[PDB]
């Protein structure tokens, strides 16, 4: 209700004037650190190739993951994509298959 | 007064480190947010990284995540920002910049904008394999109104500055923006308009600067 | 994920003429916007903040006037020196700027001063020699300059460079760069560059004769 040491704590954002604290929508938005921002961060929606890992709170952002035979990377932040289901030729299994990587082979 | 000097910035290759540093002087780095910022040559602004140091939060945007690393030391009221695994597409001028939050009240008593409110003056990035060299420099000759000038000629990285008679003669000078030549190296002319009369007389001198190069040379504008 | 979107991406007004660049939130930002003026070489500077908040120091001209999702800069008697691009930003989320929008201000037709350079003795012997052109304290800013090497059309051997809109008399400048081997130089004997106007009447062409004619 009050901010606390001029910050609101998480889970809510300050109003413009700063004299009182707002929750975040579950479900809707959400804010992890003490803070005094003016509003609260939109949630993460999973893509349909990614599951939810953790759903949106107010305190924290939705976690979503890359569905089992594929994985997500920096450059491909769109749409997960598949592992490869073997290595090529005088190339061998090292690395597995993971939510995060193709498999790697040497 | 406030005032945010940047410095590190330059010349790296791809694939590579590169931190930068803002330093604040005028004002208490922890009540404020400090955010980074950065713009490609001849293109629009782009917000980097954010740090507040009164609340412990950082973002960064997703262009930069995982690469970027945005510090600050109170003691030292700096802030910095680490640069890895650097690309081409980096290269930009990075600029930092206080942003008035409420806290920023609560603390110092400050107005507050909830915007970015000073900005440093930035320091260039650029992110390529190919070698640094000086420029050369060669005078622009003149010929009521007459004209002259220097012409510095394949250097790299950007940038270089120019001068005149050690910055007594700002009056009619224009520095133009520099070309990338075929060769791979800038370079750009600067001239100046005088009177036809002060030519046989007055000594013209054109001071140009290449800090990327340790670069320093004056030269003498004369009639041929 | 949102987006600013400016408009018009460019304008000219004259001196004193009421300016309006207006910008659109993708989402609603409520009045969450800032307004930024950013000139050559120099880094953005805050006009207005909140939305419609007057920045300290900033020149009383400059008026914020949004909330929501359309949001409306006016620049009120535009002078000299408000040459320069305006970005919305939203602020408080992630910090998006918008395209820009690029204001020029309009003047009337003034004629390009010309001058020809030939190339240094220093640089002959670097194995290289540049010719430049330069036009001095023109408007508007657009211009025709060709190449001329025994009155032959040059064609790939020239570049253009363009200063600013000048902060107090508006007028640009711009040089072109001919750039020939040695030996190419000393093939022949003429060199005019021909800048052709809509302040000349007809083509003003400079020149210069190899061997200090």
């Amino acid at each position: 209700s009050s901010p606390s040491e001029g910050l609101c704590p998480p889970g809510h954002h300050i109003s413009e004037d700063g004299r009182d604290c707002i929750s975040c929508k579950y479900g809707q938005d959400y804010s992890t650190h003490w803070n005094d921002l003016l509003f609260c961060l939109r949630c993460t929606r999973c893509d349909s190739g990614e599951v939810e890992l953790s759903p949106c709170t107010t305190t924290r952002n939705t976690v979503c993951q890359c569905e089992e035979g594929t994985f997500r990377e920096e450059d491909s932040p769109e749409m997960c994509r598949k592992c490869r289901t073997g290595c090529p030729r005088g190339m061998v299994k090292v690395g597995d298959c993971t939510p995060w990587s193709d498999i790697e082979c040497v | 007064e406030v005032q945010l000097v940047e410095s590190g910035g330059g010349l790296v290759q791809p694939g590579g480190s590169l931190r930068l540093s803002c330093a604040a002087s005028g004002f208490s780095i922890y009540s404020y947010s400090i955010h980074w910022v950065r713009q490609a040559p001849g293109k629009g602004l782009e917000w980097v990284a954010s740090i507040s140091p009164y609340s412990g939060y950082t973002s960064y945007a997703d262009s930069v995540k995982g690469r970027f690393t945005i510090s600050a030391d109170t003691s030292k009221n700096t802030a910095y920002l680490q640069m890895n695994s650097l690309r081409a597409e980096d290269t930009a001028v990075y600029y930092c910049s206080r942003y008035s939050s409420y806290y920023s009240y609560y603390y110092s008593s400050s107005s507050y904008s909830y915007a970015m409110d000073y900005w440093g003056q930035g320091t260039l990035v650029t992110v390529s394999s190919a070698s640094t060299k000086g420029p050369s420099v060669f005078p622009l000759a003149p010929s009521g109104t007459a004209a002259l000038g220097c012409l510095v000629k394949d250097y790299f990285p950007e940038p270089v500055t120019v001068s005149w008679n050690s910055g007594a003669l700002t009056s009619g000078v224009h520095t133009f923006p520099a070309v990338l030549q075929s060769s791979g190296l800038y370079s750009l002319s600067s001239v100046v308009t005088v009177p036809s009369s002060s030519l046989g007389t007055q000594t013209y001198i054109c001071n140009v600067n290449h800090k990327p190069s340790n670069t320093k040379v004056d030269k003498k504008v004369e009639p041929k | 994920d949102i987006q600013m979107t400016q408009s018009p991406s460019s304008l000219s007004a004259s001196v004193g003429d009421r300016v309006t660049i207006t910008c659109r939130a993708s989402q609603d930002v409520n009045t969450a916007v800032a307004w930024y003026q950013q000139k050559p070489g120099k880094a953005p500077k805050l006009l207005i903040y909140a939305a419609s908040y007057l920045y300290s120091g900033v020149p009383s001209r400059f008026s914020g006037s949004g909330s929501g999702t359309d949001f409306t800069l006016t620049i009120s008697s535009l002078q000299p020196e408000d040459f320069a691009t305006y970005y919305c930003q939203s602020s408080s989320s992630p910090y998006t700027f918008g395209q820009g929008t690029k204001v020029e201000i309009k003047r009337t037709v003034a004629a390009p001063s010309v001058f020809i350079f030939p190339p240094s003795d220093e640089q002959l012997k670097s194995g290289t020699a540049s010719v430049v052109c330069l036009l001095n304290n023109f408007y508007p800013r657009e211009a025709k300059v060709q190449w001329k090497v025994d009155n032959a059309l040059q064609s790939g051997n020239s570049q253009e460079s363009v200063t600013e809109q000048d902060s107090k008399d508006s007028t640009y400048s711009l040089s072109s760069t001919l750039t020939l081997s040695k030996a190419d130089y000393e093939k022949h004997k003429v060199y005019a560059c021909e800048v052709t106007h809509q302040g000349l009447s007809s083509p003003v062409t400079k020149s210069f004769n190899r061997g200090e004619c």
